[PDB]
C-alpha cells in the first residue's frame, strides 16, 4: 500500500507540473490571431 | 448468461464508438 | 438469478434482427457505382 | 490517404445464395436435435 | 478418498458424449463424499466381486 | 550542461506544440492533461465496479448493499454503492486500506470513481476554453457546459458535504439515482423548492425550444432535392449560403402566435436556445446545493385553518403524506434516535 | 366549527372547578406555547424525550394532576418528572431556572394561565392529533 | 501523557494498554478483602474461521481470515466483581463496559463471516489457590453470544422478528412453507468460551497483561442460516484495585 | 473431489501448468487459504491478456 | 416448527398486563406514580417469579410499596424472552411516536 | 420434454449468423453496376 500511495503521489505530481508548465510556456501566444501577447 | 449479455452489448457499444470516431464519413467541403 | 429463460433469445434477436438490416442496407450503399 | 490498390469488389451471384441458404437450414435441420439433446 | 475417487469410472475420459455438453459434475453429480469399499459376501461367507 | 539546457528546451516546445496543436484528431491541451488520465482512471474502475464488485456496506451498519452485475444485479439495479458512512467525508483512498477486500467493503471504488470523474469534467470544461482559444472562436461554450458539471457537482460533492457523508452522494447506477431522489424529496420536499421549479422550467423548456427550432428550421427548407432524395442532401458542408429561409420561418411563427413573439434576428434566437436551459440547469444545481445546507423546499403543512382550529389539508399536505412514507422506511435500520437530522 | 365559550371552558383545579379562557386569552397562549414550548412540544409531543405528551388524559395521570390550569402553571413554576419525585428545573424551563432558560423571564401569572389554557383547549380542537406525532399529521 | 489529539486517527484507541517487559510480579491478594476488575480490555489480533467440509469425517481446521471492518474490533472500559472464592480462586463477574463488536472477516474465496464478538456476561475463574495473581495465573469462562442483529432488524424486503411483515410480500400467492426459514426470524443465544493467559503483572499497581483466546458462534441472520465456528486470539490488559 | 477438471476448467488447468496457482482472493488450487500471489494470480493472467 | 417469539407473547398475558420481565418501560407511563422511579427499579431488578415479588425490591420506600401494591393488577410475569430483553430494548426499544 | 435450455438460441445462431452473411454478400452484389 505503501509502494502504491508513493507511486500515485509521484504519478499525480508529474502531471500536475506537466499542467502548470505548459500553461506558464507562453499560452497567450498560442492562438491563430495575435501571437505577440 | 444474463451478465455476459449485458456486457456483450456494452462492448459492441464501445466499439462502435471508436468507429464512429476513428472511421466516420470524413467532413469534406466542395 | 431465476431469469426468464427467453430472455437471452429475445435480446439477442432484438440486437440481431435490425443490426443486420441496416448492415445489409449499408454494404449495398457502398457497393453502388461511384 | 492514398488509396489501396489491392482492393477487389466481392460477389455472391443468386445461385451461390440459394445453394449456401440450403446448406444452412439444412445444416440447421440436422444439429438442432443434438442441439436440443 | 482422493486415491479412491480416481478408481471410479466416472472420471474416465472414455465415458461421455458428442453433445453431452458441460461439466462431468453435470452427469453422476458434485462428488461429496466416499461411501467406503464395499465387500460383497453371499450367504456361505465368500468374498464375491462385482465384474 | 551549456548548450545542453537549449536542447532540452526546445524539446519541451516541441512537446507544448503537439499538447496544444490544433491538428490533433482529438484535442490534447493543457487541460486535456490533466483530463486524460483522470478520466480514463474513473472510466476503468467504474466498468470493473459496475461489473465484479461486491457488496459495500453504504450506510455504515454492516448491511452491505449488492451493487454489481455478477452479484446479482441487471442493468437497472446495478450501481456503483457509495463509500460507508462510517468513513463519513474522510479520504479513503486504496493505500487507507489494510486490504483491497477491506476497500471493497468499505465503498472505495466510488471514491476514487467521483474524485476523477470530476476532475474530469472540470478539465473537459477548461478544454471547451482552451481549443475555442486555439480556434480563433469566442470562448463561451465551456459556460454552457458549466451547468451539467454544477449539476453532477452538486450531487456528488456539494450535497455529501453538507450532510457529512459521501454514503449521502448520489450512486452511480440507474436503480441508486431513483433512491437518491426519493429520499431527497422526503428530506428536502424538492418538489416544493423553486429552484428545482426553475430546473423543471429549464429542462421542459429546453426541450419544448428544441422541438420548436428544429420543426421550423425543417419546416422552412429551400427545395434542392427530388422526392425520392433525403432533403438532408440539399445542404452541402461549408456552404455559403443559408439552407433554409428565415423569412419563411418568422412569417409562420409569427402568425401562429403574434408577430412580435418571434425572433428576427439568429443572433437573438439562438442566445436565448442557450441562456434558457444552461440558467435553469445553474439554478436546479444551486437548490441542490443549497439544500445541502438545509434550505428546504416550501413548508405550507398545515397552513390553511378553519375558524375553529382544525386543519383543512390542501395538496401541500397530501404531498407531506407521501413524504413520510418515504422518511420513515428509508435506511430502516440506520436510525436510532427521532429525528433524522442529516 | 367555531371556538365556542364551550370549547374555551376548562378545568381550573382539581377539585372541578373550571375556568372560560377568552379567545384572546387562548390565542396569547398559543403565541407564548410558540414562543418558549414548541421547539419541543410542537403538535403536544415532546422531542428530547417522546414518552411523555401533552395529551389531557396524560396530564390527568402525572402527579400531582397536570390536566388542569392550576396544576400547568405549577408545572411552568417548578416541573417535576411525571411521578412527582424528582424537580428538574435545572434542565426544563420554568421560572424557578428562568436564569438558564431566558425565555421564561418576563412571564407573568397571566401568561402561564394563557399557556396553560392552550395545552387544555388544544386537544379539544384537534382530538388525538395533539400529542400524536407524525403518524397524524 | 497522551490526549485525544496525540492519538486521534493513529489506530492506537483500538489497542489495549501494554505493560513494561519488567512487569513480572505478584500482586497480593487478600482474602477478607473484596476486589473488582476496574477496566478490562480485550484486542484481538488474529480471528480464523472453522472450515465446514463436505466429508462428515475429515476434521476441520480453522482457517485464517481477512478483517474487513477496519479497526473496530477491541472491548474496553469492561468492569466487575473480582471474587475470592472458598479455596481461593477468583472469579470475575462481568457488570458492564463495552463488551461488544461487530466484526466481518472475509474466508479465502470471499465468504464474508459476520460476528459478535463480545464477552457478555463473562464469568471466569483462576485456579483454586491464587493467594497472588502472577504470570502462572490463568482464567477461564463463559460468556454468552446473542443474536448478531437484535429483535428490530429488518431484513432488505422488510421483515423481521420485533417489526416488519411475516411473509415475502412480493411474492403474494407463493406457497409459505418453503419461505419459512426466511419468513420467520429467530433470535439465536449461545454460549462462547474464553481463556487468559497472564503473561506480565504489575503487583504495586494491580494492573496485569497477557493474552487469550475465545471460541464462540458467528452471525446466523436471524435463523436463515446455520453460524459458522470462530476463533479469537489477541491481548488483554486489566486493572485490579480493592472495592 | 472437486478439482477443477470435474468442473468443465479448460483453461485453468493451463495456468496451472506453468505456475499459476493462486487468485487474488485469497486460495489456490491446492486447496491452501491465505496465499499471496502476487499479480500473477488467474485474474492478473487473464487481464494481462484482455490488455 | 419455527415459531415467531415476540407474535407467540401476545397471546400470553404479555399481551394484556405489563409484563415486569419483559415490557418495554415506557409502558409504565399509562399508570400513575410509576415512572419514571418506581419503572426504573422494576426493570433494573428484574425478572419476577410472581408479580408479588415487586414489592420486594430492596430500597422501596413505604410509600412505593403502597404505590405498587395499588398497581399489582395492572401487572404480570412471564418468562423472560431473550429477544425482548436483549440490546438494552426494555429502555428504548427503538419506538417513539 | 426436458431439452437442453440452450438449443433454441444455438439453432437460431446457427442458422441467422451465415444466413445473413450471405444476405448481405447476395444484396450488394445486385446494388453494383449493371
Ligand atoms: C479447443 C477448443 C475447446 C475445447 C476442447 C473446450 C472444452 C470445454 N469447454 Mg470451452 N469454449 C471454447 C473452446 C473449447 N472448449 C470456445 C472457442 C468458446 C467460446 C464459444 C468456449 C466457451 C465455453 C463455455 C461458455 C463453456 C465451455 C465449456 C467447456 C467444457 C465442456 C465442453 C462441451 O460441452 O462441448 C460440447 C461440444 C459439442 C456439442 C461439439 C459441437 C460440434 C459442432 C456443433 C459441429 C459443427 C459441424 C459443422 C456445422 C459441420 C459443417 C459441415 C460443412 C463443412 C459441410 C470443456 C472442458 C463448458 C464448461 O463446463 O465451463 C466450465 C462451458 O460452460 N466452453
Ligand atoms: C492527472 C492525473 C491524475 C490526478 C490529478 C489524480 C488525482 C487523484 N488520484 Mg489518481 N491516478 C492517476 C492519475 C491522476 N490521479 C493515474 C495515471 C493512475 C494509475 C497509476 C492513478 C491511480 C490512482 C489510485 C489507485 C488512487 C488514485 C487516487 C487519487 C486521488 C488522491 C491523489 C493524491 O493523494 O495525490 C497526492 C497529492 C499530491 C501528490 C500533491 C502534489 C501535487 C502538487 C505539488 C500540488 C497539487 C495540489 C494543489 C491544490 C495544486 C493544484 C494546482 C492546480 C492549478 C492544477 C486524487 C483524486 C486515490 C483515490 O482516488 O482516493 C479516493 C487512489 O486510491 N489515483
Ligand atoms: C396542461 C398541462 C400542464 C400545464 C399547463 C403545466 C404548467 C406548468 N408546469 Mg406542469 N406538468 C404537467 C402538466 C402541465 N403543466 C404534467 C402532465 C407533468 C408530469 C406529471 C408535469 C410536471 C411538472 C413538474 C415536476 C413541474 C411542472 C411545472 C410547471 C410550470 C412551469 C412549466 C414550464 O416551464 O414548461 C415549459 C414551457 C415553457 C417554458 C413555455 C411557457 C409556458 C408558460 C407556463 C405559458 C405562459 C402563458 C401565459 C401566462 C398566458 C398569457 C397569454 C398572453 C398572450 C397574454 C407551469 C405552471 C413546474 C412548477 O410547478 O413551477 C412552479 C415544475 O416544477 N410541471
Ligand atoms: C416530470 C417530473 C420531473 C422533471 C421534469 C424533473 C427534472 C429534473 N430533476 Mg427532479 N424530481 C422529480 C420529478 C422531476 N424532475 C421527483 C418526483 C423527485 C422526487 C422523487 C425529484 C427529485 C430530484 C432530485 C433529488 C434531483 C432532481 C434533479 C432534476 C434535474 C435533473 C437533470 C439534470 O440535473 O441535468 C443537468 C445535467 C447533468 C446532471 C449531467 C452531467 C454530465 C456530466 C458533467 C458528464 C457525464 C458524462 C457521462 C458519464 C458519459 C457521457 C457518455 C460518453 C459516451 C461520453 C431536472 C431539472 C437533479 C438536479 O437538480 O441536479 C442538480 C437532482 O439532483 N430531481
Ligand atoms: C364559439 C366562438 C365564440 C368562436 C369565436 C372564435 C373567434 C373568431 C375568435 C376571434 C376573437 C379572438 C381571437 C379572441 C381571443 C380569445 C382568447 C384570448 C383566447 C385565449 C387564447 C390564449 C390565451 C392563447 C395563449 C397562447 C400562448 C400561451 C402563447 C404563449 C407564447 C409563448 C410562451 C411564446 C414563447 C416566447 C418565445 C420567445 C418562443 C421562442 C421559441 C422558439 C425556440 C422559437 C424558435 C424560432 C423562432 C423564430 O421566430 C424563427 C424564425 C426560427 C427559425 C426559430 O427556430
Ligand atoms: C458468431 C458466433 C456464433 C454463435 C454460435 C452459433 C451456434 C453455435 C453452435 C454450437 C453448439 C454447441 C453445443 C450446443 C449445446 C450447448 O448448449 O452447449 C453448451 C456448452 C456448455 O455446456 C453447459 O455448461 C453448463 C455449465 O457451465 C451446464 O452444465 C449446461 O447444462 C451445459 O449445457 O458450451 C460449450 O461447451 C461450447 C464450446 C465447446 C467447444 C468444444 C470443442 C470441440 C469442437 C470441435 C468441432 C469441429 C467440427 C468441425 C466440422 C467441420
Ligand atoms: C488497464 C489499463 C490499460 C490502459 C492502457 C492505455 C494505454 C494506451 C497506450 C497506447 C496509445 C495508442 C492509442 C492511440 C489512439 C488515438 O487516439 O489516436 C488518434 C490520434 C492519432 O495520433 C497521432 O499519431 C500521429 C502519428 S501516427 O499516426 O502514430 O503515425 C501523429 O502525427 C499525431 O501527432 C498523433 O496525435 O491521436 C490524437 O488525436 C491525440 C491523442 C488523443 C488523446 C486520447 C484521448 C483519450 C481520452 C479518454 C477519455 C475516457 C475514454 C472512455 C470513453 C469510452
Ligand atoms: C464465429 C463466426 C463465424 C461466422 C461464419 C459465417 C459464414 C460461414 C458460412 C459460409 C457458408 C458458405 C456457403 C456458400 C454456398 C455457395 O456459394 O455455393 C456456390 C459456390 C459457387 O462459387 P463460384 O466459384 O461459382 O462463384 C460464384 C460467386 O458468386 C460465389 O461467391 O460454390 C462454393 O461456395 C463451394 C462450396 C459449395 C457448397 C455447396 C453445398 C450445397 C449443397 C446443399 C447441401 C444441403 C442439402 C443436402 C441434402 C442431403
Ligand atoms: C425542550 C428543551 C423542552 C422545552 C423547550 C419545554 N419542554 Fe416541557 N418537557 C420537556 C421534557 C424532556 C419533558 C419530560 C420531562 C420529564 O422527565 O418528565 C417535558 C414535560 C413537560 C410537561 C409534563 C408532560 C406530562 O405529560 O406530564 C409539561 C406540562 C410541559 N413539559 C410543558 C412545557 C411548557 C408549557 C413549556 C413552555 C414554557 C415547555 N414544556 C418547554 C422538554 C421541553
Ligand atoms: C507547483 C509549481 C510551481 C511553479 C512556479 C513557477 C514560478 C515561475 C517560474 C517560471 C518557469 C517557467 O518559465 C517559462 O517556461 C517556458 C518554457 O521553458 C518559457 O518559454 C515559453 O514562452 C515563450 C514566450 O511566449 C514562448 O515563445 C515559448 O513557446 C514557450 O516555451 C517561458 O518564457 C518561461 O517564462
Ligand atoms: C452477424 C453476422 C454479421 C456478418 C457481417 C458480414 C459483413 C461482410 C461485409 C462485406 C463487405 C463488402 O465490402 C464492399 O465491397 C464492395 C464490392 O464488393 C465495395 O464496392 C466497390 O466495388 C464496387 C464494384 O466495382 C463499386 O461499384 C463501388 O463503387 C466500390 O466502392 C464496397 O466499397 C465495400 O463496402
Ligand atoms: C480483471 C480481473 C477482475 C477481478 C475479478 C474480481 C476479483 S477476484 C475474484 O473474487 C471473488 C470474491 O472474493 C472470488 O470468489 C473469485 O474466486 C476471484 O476470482
Ligand atoms: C494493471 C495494474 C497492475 C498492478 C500491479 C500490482 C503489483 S502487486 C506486487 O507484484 C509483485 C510482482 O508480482 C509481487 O511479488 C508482490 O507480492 C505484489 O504485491
Ligand atoms: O444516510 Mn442516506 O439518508 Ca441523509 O437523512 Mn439521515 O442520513 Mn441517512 O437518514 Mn435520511
Ligand atoms: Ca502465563
Ligand atoms: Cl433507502
Ligand atoms: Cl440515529
Amino acid at each position: 500500500m505503501e509502494t502504491l500511495k508513493i507511486t500515485v503521489y509521484i504519478v499525480v505530481t508529474f502531471f500536475v507540473l506537466l499542467f502548470v508548465f505548459g500553461f506558464l510556456s507562453g499560452d497567450p501566444a498560442r492562438n491563430p490571431k495575435r501571437k505577440d501577447l | 448468461m444474463e451478465t455476459i449479455t449485458y456486457v456483450f452489448i456494452f462492448a459492441c457499444i464501445i466499439a462502435l464508438f471508436f468507429f464512429a470516431i476513428f472511421f466516420r464519413e470524413p467532413p469534406r467541403i466542395t | 438469478m431465476e431469469v426468464n429463460q427467453l430472455g437471452l433469445i429475445a435480446t439477442a434477436l432484438f440486437v440481431l434482427v435490425p443490426s443486420v438490416f441496416l448492415i445489409i442496407l449499408y454494404v449495398q450503399t457502398e457497393s453502388q457505382q461511384k | 490517404m492514398e488509396p489501396n490498390p489491392n482492393r477487389q469488389p466481392v460477389e455472391l451471384n443468386r445461385t451461390s445464395l440459394y445453394l449456401g441458404l440450403l446448406l444452412i437450414l439444412v445444416l440447421a435441420l440436422l444439429f438442432s436435435s443434438y442441439f436440443f439433446n | 478418498e482422493k486415491l479412491a475417487f480416481y478408481d471410479y469410472i466416472g472420471n474416465n475420459p472414455a465415458k461421455g458424449g458428442l453433445f453431452r455438453t458441460g461439466p462431468m459434475n453435470k452427469g453422476d453429480g458434485i462428488a461429496q463424499a466416499w461411501k467406503g469399499h464395499a465387500v460383497f459376501r453371499n450367504k456361505e461367507g465368500e468374498e464375491l466381486f462385482v465384474r | 550542461t551549456v548548450l545542453q539546457r537549449r536542447e532540452q528546451l526546445n524539446l519541451w516546445e516541441q512537446f507544448c506544440s503537439w499538447v496544444t496543436s490544433t491538428n490533433n484528431r482529438l484535442y490534447v491541451g493543457w487541460f486535456g492533461v490533466l483530463m486524460i488520465p483522470t478520466l480514463l482512471a474513473a472510466t476503468i474502475c467504474f466498468v470493473i465496479a459496475f461489473i465484479a464488485a461486491p457488496p459495500v456496506d453504504i450506510d455504515g451498519i454492516r448491511e452491505p448493499v449488492s451493487g454489481s452485475l455478477l452479484y446479482g444485479n441487471n442493468i437497472i439495479t446495478g450501481a456503483v454503492v457509495p463509500s460507508s458512512n462510517a468513513i463519513g467525508l474522510h479520504f479513503y483512498p486504496i493505500w487507507e486500506a489494510a486490504s483491497l477486500d477491506e476497500w471493497l467493503y468499505n465503498g472505495g471504488p466510488y471514491q476514487l470513481i467521483i474524485f476523477h470523474f470530476l476532475i474530469g469534467v472540470f478539465c473537459y470544461m477548461g478544454r471547451e476554453w482552451e481549443l475555442s482559444y486555439r480556434l480563433g472562436m469566442r470562448p463561451w461554450i465551456c459556460v454552457a457546459y458549466s451547468a451539467p458539471v454544477a449539476a453532477a457537482t452538486a450531487v456528488f460533492l456539494i450535497y455529501p458535504i453538507g450532510q457529512g457523508s459521501f454514503s449521502d452522494g448520489m450512486p452511480l447506477g440507474i436503480s441508486g439515482t431513483f433512491n437518491f431522489m426519493l429520499v431527497f424529496q422526503a428530506e428536502h420536499n424538492i418538489l416544493m423548492h423553486p429552484f428545482h421549479q426553475l430546473g423543471v422550467a429549464g429542462v421542459f423548456g429546453g426541450a419544448l425550444f428544441s422541438a420548436m427550432h428544429g420543426s421550423l428550421v425543417t419546416s422552412s427548407l429551400i427545395r434542392e432535392t427530388t422526392e425520392t432524395e433525403s432533403a438532408n442532401y440539399g445542404y452541402k458542408f461549408g456552404q455559403e449560403e443559408e439552407t433554409y429561409n428565415i423569412v419563411a420561418a418568422h412569417g409562420y411563427f409569427g402568425r401562429l402566435i403574434f408577430q412580435y413573439a418571434s425572433f428576427n434576428n439568429s443572433r437573438a434566437l439562438h442566445f436565448f436556445l442557450a441562456a434558457w436551459p444552461v440558467i435553469g440547469i445553474w439554478f436546479t444545481a444551486l437548490g441542490i446545493s443549497t439544500m445541502a445546507f438545509n434550505l428546504n423546499g416550501f413548508n405550507f403543512n398545515h397552513s390553511v385553518v378553519d375558524a375553529q382550529g382544525n386543519v383543512i389539508n390542501t395538496w401541500a399536505d397530501i404531498i407531506n403524506r407521501a413524504n413520510l412514507g418515504m422518511e420513515v422506511m428509508h435506511e430502516r435500520n440506520a436510525h436510532n434516535f427521532p429525528l433524522d437530522l442529516a | 366549527a367555531e371556538l365556542t365559550p364551550e370549547v374555551l371552558t376548562v378545568p381550573l383545579n382539581s377539585e372541578g372547578k373550571t375556568i372560560t379562557l377568552t379567545e384572546k386569552q387562548y390565542l396569547e397562549g398559543k403565541r407564548l406555547f410558540q414562543y418558549a414550548c414548541a421547539s419541543c412540544h410542537v403538535g403536544g409531543i415532546t422531542k428530547t424525550n417522546p414518552s411523555l405528551d401533552l395529551r389531557t388524559e396524560t396530564l390527568a395521570l402525572a402527579t400531582p394532576p397536570r390536566d388542569n390550569i392550576e396544576g400547568l402553571v405549577d408545572y411552568m413554576k417548578n416541573p417535576t418528572t411525571y411521578d412527582g419525585e424528582q424537580e428538574i428545573a435545572e434542565v426544563h424551563p420554568s421560572l424557578r431556572s428562568a436564569d438558564i432558560f431566558p425565555k421564561m423571564r418576563n412571564l407573568t401569572e397571566k401568561d402561564l394561565v394563557a399557556i396553560a389554557g392552550h395545552i387544555l383547549v388544544e386537544p379539544k380542537i384537534l382530538g388525538d392529533k395533539w400529542g400524536g406525532g407524525k403518524v397524524y399529521y | 501523557t497522551l490526549t485525544y489529539d496525540d492519538i486521534v486517527g493513529t489506530g492506537l484507541a483500538n489497542k489495549c494498554p501494554t505493560l513494561d517487559d519488567t512487569a513480572r510480579g505478584a500482586y497480593p491478594i487478600d482474602s477478607s478483602q473484596t476486589y473488582r476488575i476496574a477496566r478490562l480490555c480485550l484486542q484481538p489480533t488474529t480471528f480464523l474461521v472453522k472450515e465446514e467440509p463436505k466429508n462428515k469425517r475429515q476434521e476441520a481446521e480453522f482457517v485464517p481470515t481477512k478483517l474487513v471492518t477496519r479497526e473496530t474490533t477491541s472491548l474496553d472500559q469492561i468492569q466487575g466483581e473480582l471474587k475470592v472464592n472458598s479455596d481461593g480462586s477468583l472469579t470475575f463477574v462481568e457488570e458492564d463496559g463495552i463488551d461488544f463488536q461487530p466484526v466481518t472477516v472475509q474466508m479465502a474465496g470471499g465468504e464474508r463471516i459476520p460476528l459478535l464478538f463480545t464477552v457478555k456476561n463473562l464469568v471466569a475463574s483462576t485456579q483454586p489457590n491464587v493467594t497472588s495473581i502472577t504470570t502462572s495465573t490463568d482464567f477461564k469462562g463463559e460468556f454468552n453470544v446473542p443474536s448478531y442483529r437484535t429483535a428490530n432488524f429488518l431484513d432488505p424486503k422488510g421483515r423481521g422478528l420485533a417489526s416488519g411483515y411475516d411473509s415475502a410480500i412480493a411474492l403474494p400467492q407463493a406457497k409459505e412453507e418453503e419461505l419459512a426459514r426466511a419468513n420467520v426470524k429467530r433470535f439465536s443465544l449461545t454460549k462462547g468460551q474464553i481463556s487468559l493467559n497472564v503473561a506480565k503483572v504489575d503487583g504495586r499497581t494491580g494492573e496485569i497483561a497477557g493474552t487469550f483466546e475465545s471460541e464462540q458462534l458467528s452471525d446466523d441472520d436471524m435463523g436463515a442460516h446455520e453460524p459458522h465456528e470462530v476463533k479469537i486470539q489477541g491481548v488483554f490488559y486489566a486493572s485490579i484495585e480493592p472495592a | 473431489l472437486n478439482p477443477m477438471w470435474r468442473q468443465g476448467m479448460f483453461v485453468l488447468p493451463f495456468m496451472a501448468r506453468l505456475g499459476v496457482t493462486g487468485s487474488w482472493s485469497g486460495w489456490s488450487i491446492t486447496g491452501e487459504t491465505g496465499i499471496d500471489p502476487g499479480f500473477w494470480s488467474f485474474e492478473g493472467v487473464a487481464l494481462a491478456h484482455i490488455v | 416448527e419455527l415459531v415467531n417469539v415476540v407474535d407467540e407473547k401476545l397471546g400470553t398475558a404479555y399481551g394484556e398486563k405489563i409484563d415486569l420481565n419483559n415490557t418495554n418501560i415506557a409502558a409504565f407511563i399509562q399508570y400513575r406514580g410509576l415512572y419514571p422511579t418506581l419503572a426504573k427499579l422494576i426493570v433494573k431488578n428484574a425478572p419476577y417469579e410472581s408479580v408479588e415479588d415487586v414489592l420486594n425490591i430492596p430500597g422501596l420506600t413505604e410509600r412505593q410499596k403502597q404505590i405498587l401494591r395499588e398497581n399489582l393488577e395492572h401487572f404480570t410475569v412471564t418468562e423472560v424472552e431473550t429477544a425482548l430483553v436483549e440490546g438494552g430494548d426494555r429502555y428504548n426499544n427503538g419506538l417513539y411516536k
